[PDB]
């Protein structure tokens, strides 16, 4: 199960 | 109120009358929901995460309720592993990171 | 501090005498740093999120200063786009989410 939900805009 | 980080910071959200679980995410610029149907105009965007990039659809001015707080703004929809409430909406609902 | 979320929460970190910048990420279970040389034994892991998975190396009992708060813990090292302080170490430095 994934655990790193870094997210960056366009 | 005040949320520990000993476990994942998961909260119920309500969007279009559906209840969803979502992660309060300071490491996300934007709010990204798993695939779902929303009304109105959209534009396709590419977002990056830890393992690479994904395509999402951007929808603007969508009403969401996050842990009791009404918000209205931009929602990206795509193949995220978990629903994520990112800084755009955390700022709307008054959320800070304290230590 | 009470860090506001108008901008990415990037903070000073110090590890092994090196000054770096990291993102405080409530959406990350664990702390993962860009490739760097650390001392001691390590074990390969995979970590995942948006975009899929990456291979990292796990080091134990690494001292790290985060915003001047001292922590000691497990640090993953690998090809993350940005240095990330996850909940493992956010908890040690006393971090809460407050709405």
């Amino acid at each position: 199960r994934p655990g790193n939900f870094l997210q960056s805009r366009p | 109120p005040q949320i520990t980080l000993w476990k994942r910071p998961l909260v119920t959200i309500r969007i279009g009358g559906q209840l969803k679980e979502a992660l309060l995410n300071t490491g996300a610029d934007n709010t990204v929901l798993e695939e779902m149907n929303l009304p109105g105009k959209w534009k396709p965007k590419m977002i990056g995460g830890i393992g690479g990039f994904i395509k999402v659809r951007q929808y603007d001015q969508i009403p969401i309720e996050i842990c009791g707080h009404k918000a209205i703004g931009t929602v990206l929809v795509g193949p995220t592993p978990v629903n994520i409430i990112g800084r755009d909406l955390l700022t709307q609902i008054g959320c800070t990171l304290n230590f």
